[PDB]
RNA sequence: GACAGAUUGAUAGCUCUUUCUCGAUUCCGUGGGUGGUGGUGCAUGGCCGUUCUUAGUUGGUGGAGCGAUUUGUCUGGUUAAUUCCGAUAACGAACGAGACUCUGGCAUGCUAACUAGUUACGCGACCCCCGAGCGGUCGGCGUCCCCCAACUUCUUAGAGGGACAAGUGGCGUUCAGCCACCCGAGAUUGAGCAAUAACAGGUCUGUGAUGCCCUUAGAUGUCCGGGGCUGCACGCGCGCUACACUGACUGGCUCAGCGUGUGCCUACCCUACGCCGGCAGGCGCGGGUAACCCGUUGAACCCCAUUCGUGAUGGGGAUCGGGGAUUGCAAUUAUUCCCCAUGAACGAGGAAUUCCCAGUAAGUGCGGGUCAUAAGCUUGCGUUGAUUAAGUCCCUGCCCUUUGUACACACCGCC
């Protein structure tokens, strides 16, 4: 039962829930006046994005072998009104995606690869997809 | 020998037709710097064969 | 020298490169019937066989045009001291050619001549020389104030279909006389269909050649033999 | 509607037929590549095109002359 | 996105077909293909169809800018 | 017999040095090659040869905006009593052909 | 020796590409040696899309013009004898060669 | 041809003294040019637009007319299409249509491909429980790859084949064909090419194509600086965004294609990955004549996760307040972008009218073109993908035939 085999998104709402009970990461100050991406209109409600999207971010490199800050701008992406303009594509935020890359690096889920990148690492690895098997296994349903 | 001076570096200042000098519809794209009639004169010769 | 300039942005330079020649060439090689340069790239070295008719006014004195334009060639697009050599040569059936008679038509007029008889003169050997069929074109104002266009027209002619492309001989030469401004339009059809030598497709698609049963005689009785 | 045929095939078609009748059968592909040996037919759209009557003439000769 | 699915549909029919023909049998073959072409849904048969490109003077293929007229 | 010395006086020995002599059209190059010494781009050229089509001793094409000046065999005569060039001469086009 | 020898085969006209294109193969193959067949590269359309229409008016038509350009490649293990032939001959049209040393 | 000031905008000796050099250039007449994005597109070339992707046009011989002319070139069936057959004073031909080219789709058929993919292996592994599983074993992304695997299953692009009203059943003068069905892409996947002959169509400002005319130094020669081309009581033309809850903003998952890219004709890109910053961006550093680097092009709708509750509300999102970046020597005349802040009309549009039938309309981004800066522009590209006609000439406009016609500047006529 690897992140594939679980529903991805009910992954990320349990592997939110870990780095909260873990009760370490690394939250930091830009936080609460947080945009997120220039991209959006307004601050999300879910006041703990980055629980939630370390997980996304984490379980992405599970997917993916390498992947820079650039990356991680260009897949949560979206459209964006400029108005009576057409909508056009935007990046999203570096400085949340770096941070949280950054972060996944003190708990150590991650690593700067070699050739650029950052990928996840072993231990990593596990606290992702560990509770993997507690998704599936959570309850069939 | 002095001053006939700006930008001559960026801008249709700078460009022109290699053909004939004028400085308008200008194909930049491909290093031609045709103008865009001076394709269908000098086009066959180049290369671009009207297929579809 | 390191640029490995582009096999999208390279065969757009030496397109041009072809034109820009295409067009200094015709436009002084033109009283002598320039048809065309095909453009002969080696190593060490660019040849450029300009193909045109009569080659006693390439030459000059001796040879000193044909010297001018490798110089000139020499100076304009690169070629090094000993890095391009020109080659005239004469072309084979001129009448089969377009801009060599619509040329021919630019200078017998420029010349002092009518219409009438000079394009006749023209399209009279073009046909005479060996063409499946021609056709000319005089437009421009002509003894009026006004403009005419006039079209005598010979044989036969596609005029429709990719065939046009690898079988007309298109041509369009301006002429500027003492007055204003005629266009000449040669526009030859080529009867290469017969015998290039392997003409080109030979077929216009149209044109199908059944061979004819030749032999099948014989029903008889049956016979054997043995060898 | 969208095809009937044109002269180039009409008259090519009948002129075969007149010059081979014994060659030609009634099926398509055999006849089909019949005609790419007794004539120089350019494109295979034709050539193929052609096969056409060569097999509509003998379903007719069977029938009637 | 959706088309993907007919993609990956059509293809674990067509492939499962290729599978129970090639060393299997044939009659299994044959009652999967019926059981399959009976309706199809485009399961063995690949949707022939593709997109128009644009021309000029419109749109997209066939629809054209709005003619302004007096 | 005319403008910067220095500059005009060099242009028409190259002109004598070479068989031909190509150019562009523009004003603003400062410089063309061969020669400049300094400077000395179309103008210098140009003023200079378009001087000597006109009175006769070179003639012209012109060709996608570059002028084609080549050397008339009058102008033998204007450029080399104009250099003081010795009587033999010899251009440039002595040509070794076969 | 005998190095990693590529040979690559940019041109605009397929037919006149795949005349030389086999005249490597069965020019190599008379001497033989290696080969790893004709490579066959996407070809680059190099398309321009003008107004037909110099100055302004009419209904709007515009001209397609394209051209192709098709590379062939054909890696080969030889001397500086095998390189040297194979090249020279087998030239002629617009058809442009590269001659890569080894591997980079 | 002139380094400090009067000036002037200018460090324009362009000019008002001074003068110090290049030194045979210079200057002043005359004729004559030389340009001119001056003039004239009813002085022209080319190129374009279109009548008009509409079915038409032409000749050789016959035959008819004294002869302009006429038949051939057509009652009818047919056909996308004087396309065909046939009736047939005509017979057999030529251009247009068709055939062709490009294109678009069937090709576990071939030739191959470290500049594709790779594929699946063999799986030899790292390998962490990435996950299953006590453990054997397995599911799986990633990699360790490389390769002296192996191969083309998709990718690519070469040769090929095929699809051809081909079979059968209707209908049909039982011809030309049409219709239905079989096998299967059912005879039509979509452009380019496009005749005769036209038209003061447009173009002299795409053309070093240019007739003539003007103008020609105080120059309409070329520019610097600024300005305008953007201005605003009104009028129309193509666009976009909305009017919302099959929707709005709040999580998340996740599927390309055609391109495009540096290092280019005179000074200039494509961008991977580090830090910094919210962001614009900034600052680090990396690959890239490219199928290698951008780049499994990691998209939007779309898809899925929560708010909201039909409030001109969270739609909408104009108009201004204020900051901050970036391009540019310079943005005042909001350059472009970001960050704040204000926060409009519109709750489906009055009289009209264009667009089109299958991967079609629509939405939807994305490339390209335009570009220093940059697009609400077009042209391509997929992607999501409907409803409905499948016929008729009822309106508009086109083809033929017969006919009438005082029209032949052709009814927008003539009177």
């Amino acid at each position: 039962v690897t992140v594939k085999d679980v529903n991805q998104q009910e992954f990320v709402r349990a592997l939110a829930a870990f780095l909260k009970k873990s009760g370490k990461l690394k939250v930091p100050e830009w936080v609460d006046t947080v945009k997120l991406a220039k991209h959006k209109e307004l601050a999300p409600y879910d006041e703990n994005w980055f629980y939630t999207r370390a997980a996304s971010t984490a379980r992405h490199l599970y997917l993916r072998g390498g992947a820079g800050v650039g990356s991680m701008t260009k897949i949560y992406g979206g459209r964006q009104r400029n108005g009576v303009m057409p909508s056009h594509f935007s990046r999203g935020s570096k400085s949340v995606a770096r941070r949280v890359l950054q972060a996944l690096e003190g708990l150590k889920m991650v690593e700067k690869d070699q050739d650029g990148g950052r990928k996840l690492t072993p231990q990593g690895q596990r606290d992702l997809d560990r509770i993997a098997g507690q998704v599936a296994a959570a309850n069939k349903k | 020998g002095f001053y006939w001076s700006h930008p001559r570096k960026f801008g249709q200042g700078s460009r022109s037709c290699r053909v004939c000098s004028n400085r308008h519809g200008l194909i930049r794209k491909y290093g031609l710097n045709m103008c865009r009639q001076c394709f269908r004169q000098y086009a066959k010769d180049i290369g671009f064969i009207k297929l579809d | 020298m390191a640029v490995q300039i582009s096999k999208k942005r390279k065969f757009v330079a030496d397109g041009i490169f072809k034109a820009e020649l295409n067009e200094f060439l015709t436009r002084e090689l033109a009283e002598d019937g320039y048809s065309g340069v095909e453009v002969r790239v080696t190593p060490t070295r660019t040849e450029i066989i300009i193909l045109a008719t009569r080659t006693q006014n390439v030459l000059g004195e001796k040879g000193r045009r044909i010297r001018e334009l490798t110089a000139v060639v020499q100076k304009r697009f690169g070629f090094p001291e000993g890095s391009v050599e020109l080659y005239a040569e004469k072309v084979a059936t001129r009448g089969l050619c377009a801009i060599a008679q619509a040329e021919s038509l630019r200078y017998k007029l420029l010349g002092g001549l009518a219409v009438r008889r000079a394009c006749y003169g023209v399209l009279r050997f073009i046909m005479e020389s060996g063409a499946k069929g021609c056709e000319v074109v005089v437009s421009g104002k002509l003894r009026g104030q006004r403009a005419k266009s006039m079209k005598f027209v010979d044989g036969l002619m596609i005029h429709s279909g990719d065939p046009v492309n690898y079988y007309v001989d298109t041509a369009v030469r301006h002429v500027l006389l003492r007055q204003g401004v005629l266009g000449i339009k040669v526009k030859i059809m080529l009867p290469w269909d017969p015998t290039g030598k392997i003409g080109p497709k030979k077929p216009l698609p149209d044109h199908v050649s059944i061979v004819e049963p030749k032999d099948e005689i014989l029903p008889t009785t049956p016979i054997s033999e043995q060898k | 509607m969208g095809r009937v045929r044109t002269k180039t095939v009409k008259k090519a078609a009948r002129v075969i037929i007149e010059k081979y009748y014994t060659r030609l059968g009634n099926d398509f592909h055999t006849n089909k590549r019949v005609c790419e040996e007794i004539a120089i037919i350019p494109s295979k759209k034709l050539r193929n095109k052609i096969a056409g009557y060569v097999t509509h003439l003998m379903k007719r000769i069977q029938r009637g002359p | 996105h959706v088309a993907q699915i007919y993609a990956i549909r059509q293809s674990i029919s067509k492939a499962l077909v290729a599978y129970y023909q090639k060393y299997v049998d044939e009659a299994s073959k044959k009652e999967i293909k019926d059981i399959l072409i009976q309706y199809d849904r485009t399961l063995l048969v690949a949707d022939p169809r593709r997109c128009e490109s644009k021309k000029f003077g419109g749109p997209g293929a066939r629809a054209r800018y709005q003619k302004s007229y007096r | 017999m005319l403008m910067p010395k220095k500059n005009r006086i060099a242009i028409y020995e190259l002109l004598f040095k070479e068989g031909v002599m190509v150019a562009k059209k523009d004003v603003h190059m400062p410089k063309h090659p061969e020669l400049a010494d300094k400077n000395v781009p179309n103008l210098h050229v140009m003023k200079a040869m378009q001087s000597l089509k006109s009175r006769g001793y070179v003639k012209e094409q012109f060709a996608w905006r570059h002028f084609y000046w080549y050397l008339t065999n009058e102008g033998i005569q204007y450029l080399r009593d104009y250099l003081h060039l010795p009587p033999e001469i010899v251009p440039a086009t002595l040509r070794r052909s076969r | 020796a005998i190095h990693r020898i590529r040979i690559t085969l940019t041109s605009r006209n397929v037919k006149s590409l795949e005349k030389v294109c086999a005249d490597l193969i069965r020019g190599a193959k008379e001497k033989n040696l290696k080969v790893k067949g004709p490579v066959r590269m996407p070809t680059k359309t190099l398309r321009i899309t003008t107004r037909k229409t110099p100055c302004g008016e009419g209904s709007k038509t515009w001209d397609r013009f394209q051209m192709r350009i098709p590379k062939r490649l054909i890696d080969l293990h030889s001397p500086s004898e095998i390189v040297k032939q194979i090249t020279s001959i087998s030239i002629e049209p617009g058809v442009e060669v590269e001659v890569t040393i080894a591997d980079a």
